């Protein structure tokens, strides 16, 4: 029971800082980019796709390989957990 | 000022009993009105010297210079209703004590303590002890088992009682310390769960056979 | 002059009085505003004093109850935290209702406390209690001992005569003189 | 198939206020079912599932003629739904805050885009909220919605 | 005039007074406004009285309701807290219609509550009633039994006289001279 | 003449008057406006008021209804807390009609509540009665007994005739001379 | 000339003064202002007011029906909160109707009401009705038992003779004489 | 006039004073208001006085209960943390019961905790209890065990009389006379 | 001082639960019978848990040390 609990915790850990890096650095061009729209005045609403792509596309460039060896890490884990 | 007037406002409860020695003994009833008495003469509003005795506690003071010059003695239990002339309840089937040896052991206990002028001693019954006890314990109808060997008996109480057959028991057997004393017979109050209050038989081929008391007993499932 | 005590409470400080004056030494109680109460005795009683200070336990703790470990202002409320609440004014009820009695001075009720039968298949196990009671004295209390359990038997769903266990004395000699002034 | 149902109805209502479900006015409420298929699958699980069924056939032995027994049956969809919604009550309440407040950000500056910029942290907020009674409360639920052999003759009568 | 207690209020301070007049000794109920009232005994009365306040557990608590526990200003109430909430209320209806026959002057009620059948599919078990009371004296209260089990049978589902227990009392004698003020 | 009561409202203090003149004690109902009334007792006449309102426990308390458990004014209204609004309105109707006969004075009816009974599949209870009364003196009150079970039986869906009970008595003596000034 | 009662009702005050005068005491309908009506007797009057008013409960509550606390003014009503509206209304319009009949001065009429049949599976009960009346002396009122349970017999689905209680009585004496001021 | 303690507090400089007035040496407990209390000794009194520091190991620590690891005030609460804190306000309660007996100056109880046993298909273990005790002197407290063990048993579910454990021992000799000044 | 057995990872498999082990340490007042009063501190520590057995239980105690009650002395040079 107490590892059904465990590994429930940190699936959804594990969801929530995967996430974290990806959806925190769209999130700051998200906002200064319309902060430069309101020092001057702009009414392009489909602005910031044009960073948010370079963006996302740029933060799991550099963390490719890391994500692989944390999720063979936790998924090597729970068959051991399984079988034994 | 006197001493039978720094103490409380009724002089009911106190004695105040001159000694032999030049001291004054303050004769108290219990444990209660000791404190009473001994926080007057601790905190020091008396020029002289005083002593606060008690029945309980110098029925145990003198029993423990008995053991050392008169061991193997059977006695029952020192009795100071009038505290200048206490009774000493002596066994009479169990002591060889003759009428000069008797003299010479009411006037050593005589010194022991110097507010008493003398002490009376008289012998009671080794079976009127225990008739009156196992008596009193049937007329409460509690479940028992007395257990006779020399130099003593012992009754034995046990099983699942409720709450009235603790209340009756416990309230005879401090009823009956007052009177006699522990030292010949002993009461052995104890809960233990099996709904047979002490009795325990065994079945075979005839009916039921009543054991032996042992110390040993069944649990009850019920 | 000196004090042993200070800050207590209205309820706090009758209870250390009814102690010390018990065991012959006086005692004051002073008024201090918003800073409660303070008690003093004179010079030679302050060594007794500390002394039934220290056996007493003196001052008393605030008494407890099962509701108050489990509070109404949670917007969530659990199955065991409303059957603690549920069990702990029955308690307290029970217990009111035992001093209204012929002769009770004062009573103390408690309840077994069944909460994780229900979350299961497993059947409620039976319900048990057990009192205490101070009685005027003077009161043969051995006949007493039916009446709370007759009384205490269909106040609940189903209990036998075995599981209420009534155990109660009589009071205590009435302390009515006064103690006495220190002299030197 | 009571108690698993209401983890389900959880399951699509957190999943639906964080966004992905919009693409049809899933994949969050299978884990939650899963989740208490197991959590209800080792303490007990197929002896209550088997001990009702075999107090079935001590109340509705067939050629007696059962039946499913109507006036309780009307309140049925109503539990469910009160159950599931009980249980979602924190997730929801945050996640409206969360839109109040990133509403109350776009009247200083209307040019911001507010709307795609909380649908970046719902799905964030949605899973460190439910991060913190993960473990505490749900698996005492599902062992509370169990349905048990004791309340078969409130469902279930005879007719002969 | 040593005070005892202070901040009392109005009910609480009618217990004390006649409480401490049936031992002799007199008190003096001051009012101070916003404060409560306060209660002052003369200085050879002050032992006799902490004596009775420690003993009798003076002041009185204000008597427990189960519908206290569970409010009515609750957002949601489950069906745990809505059958507390009406037999507390009926039990409370009950010792008042007690109140209303001949001799009576107080009564109290106990209903056994259902816990378990709330959350449960299991039929609900016998309800089980309990009474007290205290009768004007002179009253044949032996006979006054008979009444209260048939008034208390079928005032609801189904009741037997095997579960209903009535423990009634006669009233205590008449206070009716003054103590007296200590002269020395 | 010392005070015993303030702040009682005037329901309250008609209450307190008729029962301090019963004994043979005077009392005065002094007015204060907006703070309610108040009762002053002589000085020979204070230590017998003050044990006759421990023992009556004055004053009264508002009598309880059954309806105010469950106000109306709530968003929500369970099934549960509709059907103990319509019993709680039908036992003070009967209440206010059994007044209307020949001879009652005071009357008090109490019907048996059933709520865990209508979600079930299981069939309702029978339901029972129960009434107590108070008739002027001069009645014959056995034969009385049997208009009120008439009255009574089919008031309702379907009641037995050994399903009602019914306990009612004569009215004390009349007190009409007045109490007396104590002459000093 | 002491105050009994004030802020009362001026139906409220008309019930006082009926009941204080056939006692042989007088009474004074003292108009208040903007407070109300208050009721004042004579000093040698008071005593015996102060009883009448505890033996007859007096000031009257008011009447309750039971489509007082089931409004029409919530947005959402259940059918149990809209049968218990309709039986209300036919229960007071029976009442109306019987006023009318010949020799008649005051009546109450009592429907069973129906709680359970709307949701359970059973089909709903039969009704049954109940009626008291109040006749002008010099009636035969064994005859007019059979005039009311005609009118009440067909006014319904279907009831029958057996399911319809009539208890019916001539008034009381009449009181046409002044009581007399007390000879001071 | 060496210090050895300050920055304490009114209940445990209490305890300090008590303890170094039983062997002989003297203490002063001087006040400072926010900063709390401090103790001084005399000079030839320091190098005992610390020994018995030392060896008593004093300060007393405030004494720990099981419901201070698991608030109340936390926004979640899983079982363990529910049930944890029902049995330590049991285990308070017990305590506190215990000090109303006979002659008990002091009591302590312990519950055995189940954590393991409610989460899986495994059935629940039995219940054990132990107690300590403090009787007044002058006590036969062999026969003193059997009212404990009778008030122990039944306020729990399902306990044997061989899983209670009771300790208990008479107090020691009382301390009243006064150290004495060292001179010099 | 009191140590009990760290076992809190039972619950992780499908395997019964240890028993419970304590120890215990003391410190008695010089002139006590200490070899009877070791049964006091076993009968005391035995139902405070679910099951313990007799032999689980360890009672290591000791007298106190002698009392230094005189001054220490002041040097000279």
């Amino acid at each position: 029971m107490d590892d059904l609990v465990f590994a429930g915790n940190k699936a959804l850990y594990l969801v929530l800082i995967l996430s974290g890096w990806p959806t925190i650095v769209a999130t700051i061009i998200g906002l200064l980019v319309g902060l430069f729209q309101t020092v001057t005045q702009l009414q392009e609403q489909t602005l910031p796709f044009g960073i948010k792509l370079l963006g996302v596309c740029l933060c799991l460039f550099l963390l490719s390989g890391w994500y692989g060896e944390v999720l063979l890490s936790y998924g090597r884990q729970v068959i051991f957990l399984a079988l034994a | 000022a006197e001493l039978d007037s720094l103490l409380g406002q009724e002089k009911e409860r106190f004695q105040v009993l001159p000694g032999r020695d030049k001291m004054l003994y303050v004769a108290a009833q219990n444990e209660r009105d000791t404190l009473w008495a001994r926080q007057v003469l601790a905190r020091g509003d008396y020029d002289k010297n005083a002593r606060v005795i008690n029945e309980n506690e110098e029925n145990k003071r003198i029993s423990i210079w008995l053991d050392t010059y008169y061991p193997q003695l059977a006695y029952y239990r020192i009795h100071f209703d009038e505290p200048r002339k206490p009774v000493f309840w002596l066994s009479r089937q169990r002591n060889t004590m003759s009428k000069k040896e008797l003299e010479v052991l009411s006037q050593k206990l005589r010194a022991l303590m110097p507010y008493a002028d003398s002490v009376n001693i008289t012998l009671m019954d080794d079976v009127t002890a225990a008739g009156q006890a196992e008596a009193g314990l049937k007329q409460q109808a509690l479940p028992y088992s007395r257990r006779n060997h020399k130099g003593g008996v012992t009754f034995v109480i046990q099983g699942a009682l409720d709450d009235v057959e603790i209340l009756r028991a416990r309230q005879f057997v401090d009823s009956y310390y007052r009177t006699w004393g522990g030292r010949y017979v002993q009461f052995a109050i104890e809960l233990k769960d099996d709904w047979l209050k002490g009795r325990s038989f065994q079945y075979g081929a005839e009916g039921y056979i009543k054991m032996s008391p042992g110390h040993w007993y069944f649990p009850s499932p019920l | 002059d000196k004090d042993l005590l200070k800050g207590l409470d209205q309820e706090q400080a009758n209870e250390v009085i009814a102690v010390l004056q018990m065991h012959n030494i006086e005692a004051n109680k002073i008024d201090s505003g918003k800073l409660g109460y303070s008690i003093t005795v004179a010079e030679p009683d302050f060594t007794a004093a500390v002394y039934w200070i220290k056996t007493y336990q003196l001052p008393p703790r605030p008494r407890v109850e099962i509701a108050q470990m489990f509070p109404a202002d949670s917007l969530v409320s659990s199955p065991r935290a409303e059957k603690a609440r549920l069990y702990s004014a029955i308690e307290q009820r029970l217990e009111q209702s035992l001093q209204t009695m012929e002769g009770v001075l004062s009573a103390r009720v408690h309840i077994s406390y069944d909460i994780d039968a229900g979350e299961n298949g497993r059947p409620p196990k039976p319900v048990h209690l057990s009192a205490l009671a101070v009685y005027e004295r003077g009161s043969p209390l051995a006949h007493q001992i039916s009446d709370i359990k007759r009384f205490l038997k269909n106040s609940f769903a189903d209990v036998d005569y075995d599981n209420i266990s009534v155990v109660l004395s009589e009071r205590s000699d009435a302390q009515l003189q006064a103690p006495g002034t220190p002299v030197k | 198939s009571w108690p698993f149902w209401v983890m389900h109805a959880l399951g699509c209502i957190i999943d639906n206020q964080r966004g992905a479900t919009l693409s049809s006015s899933s994949e969050m409420a299978n884990f939650l079912n899963m989740f208490a298929a197991v959590v209800y699958l080792q303490n007990g699980g197929l002896v209550t599932m088997v001990d009702v069924l075999n107090k079935s056939y001590q109340l509705c032995d067939p050629m007696n003629e059962c039946t499913p027994s109507l006036p309780p049956l009307l309140t049925f969809i109503n539990q469910v739904a009160q159950n599931a919604l009980v249980l979602a009550s924190p997730v929801v309440l945050v996640l409206l805050l969360s839109e109040v407040f990133l509403g109350l950000l776009s009247r200083f500056a209307p040019q911001m885009n507010a709307f795609a910029i909380s649908l970046t942290v719902k799905s964030g907020i949605a899973v460190l909220i439910m991060l913190l009674y993960f473990s505490p409360v749900l698996p005492d639920n599902v062992l509370r919605l169990s349905f048990q052999a004791t309340g078969l003759s409130s469902w279930f009568y005879e007719r002969g």
